[PDB]
């Protein structure tokens, strides 16, 4: 009956310290600085994680001041944040108190592909639309998450709903004021990145979307590879070789380099031959060798893929209706709003 | 690679 009490500030609320009582703890994972917890708070029942990460004395932790701002259906939230020792001696953590949601894409992902049978499409189709949503909604505050992942997206796998997690590499990027290229994780890189590109931009996210959509279909990763050299082999084999003007929006110290020689495969022969030919056409147009060229967040959402999402009679396929997918507000439409009226259907 | 340690689909 182990209860401990420590003070701590809610996430978002007033900034407000009080006393906040949870029990129940267990270990879940770990994470670069000690392993996150599960614990169950007092006041509600409710299950939270709480995970560990380093306080550097000198700024503000970014990660915190990203989550205090953010309050969407598609991301995981921030219920309070405190401070404490830790696994390192004289150090200061802050501890971040996170909403608990049970399962992840992966593991679903991995669940099919292990018994050799495809992801229905209409998870494929739920899943990514929410990705997109949140996307949308973190880049209209200038936000890129660097970091998209399976392993990033929270799952309820009952209801279908979907949070965007782990914003520790996430970033507001301004234009003209360079960035590290070494964030986002095996096999989900943008090729900017890989070529070491410092003054790339949020697109980095629809391309790593791109190849989480493509795993969906595939059943594996579509660019795998322990090196860059491999990852690129496999990008190459399927986009062809770009050319010196793919480079130059790329990153332009590559224009020059020898790159391996390879017309590309059709995109109808990526995927297996009954993969629906809409998710085939929007995965076309998120992994795209010109950063611009690619869908925005807000453009994926309202392509064709998604139309049955809209159908005002769709439901999941173990009976519940689908989870919130129209509740947009001006902010996540900000970057272009009158495609609300593809977006919010008129039975919503 | 897995972000948690358990999963009801194990
Ligand atoms: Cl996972």
């Amino acid at each position: 009956s182990k209860v401990t009490t420590v003070v701590a500030t809610p996430g978002q609320g007033p900034d407000r310290p009080q006393e906040v009582s949870y029990t129940d703890t267990k270990v879940i994972g770990n994470g670069s600085f000690g392993v996150v917890y599960q614990a169950k708070l007092c006041d509600s029942g409710e299950l939270v994680a709480i995970k560990k990460v380093l306080q550097d004395k000198r700024f503000k932790n970014r990660e915190l001041q990203i989550m205090r701002k953010l309050d969407h259906c598609n991301i995981v939230r921030l219920r309070y944040f405190f401070y404490s020792s830790g696994e390192k001696k004289d150090e200061v953590y802050l501890n971040l108190v996170l909403d608990y949601v049970p399962e992840t894409v992966y593991r679903v992902a991995r669940h099919y592909s292990r018994a050799k049978q495809t992801l229905p499409v209409i998870y494929v189709k739920l899943y990514m639309y929410q990705l997109f949503r949140s996307l949308a909604y973190i880049h209209s505050f200038g936000i890129c998450h660097r970091d998209i992942k399976p392993q990033n997206l929270l799952l309820d796998p009952d209801t279908a709903v979907l949070k965007l997690c782990d914003f520790g590499s996430a970033k507001q990027l301004v234009r003209g004021e360079p960035n590290v290229s070494y964030i986002c994780s095996r096999y989900y890189r943008a090729p900017e990145l890989i070529f070491g590109a410092t003054d790339y931009t949020s697109s980095i996210d629809v391309w790593s979307a791109g190849c989480v959509l493509a795993e969906l279909l595939l059943g594996q990763p579509i660019f795998p590879g322990d090196s860059g050299v491999d990852q690129l082999v496999e990008i190459i084999k399927v986009l062809g070789t770009p050319t010196r003007e793919q480079i130059r929006e790329m990153n332009p110290n590559y224009t020059e380099f020898k790159f391996p020689q390879i017309k590309a495969h059709p995109w109808t022969k990526v995927f297996r031959p009954r993969t629906p030919p809409e998710a085939i056409a929007l995965c076309s147009r998120l992994l795209e060798y010109t950063p611009t060229a690619r869908l925005t967040p807000l453009e994926a959402c309202a392509h064709s893929f998604f139309d049955e999402l809209r159908d005002p009679n769709v439901k999941l396929p173990n009976g519940r209706d689908t989870p919130a997918l129209f509740n947009f507000t001006t902010q996540e439409l900000s970057s272009n709003p009158p495609l609300a009226t593809i977006l919010i259907p008129p039975h919503a | 690679s897995f972000r948690f340690l358990y999963s009801r689909f194990c």
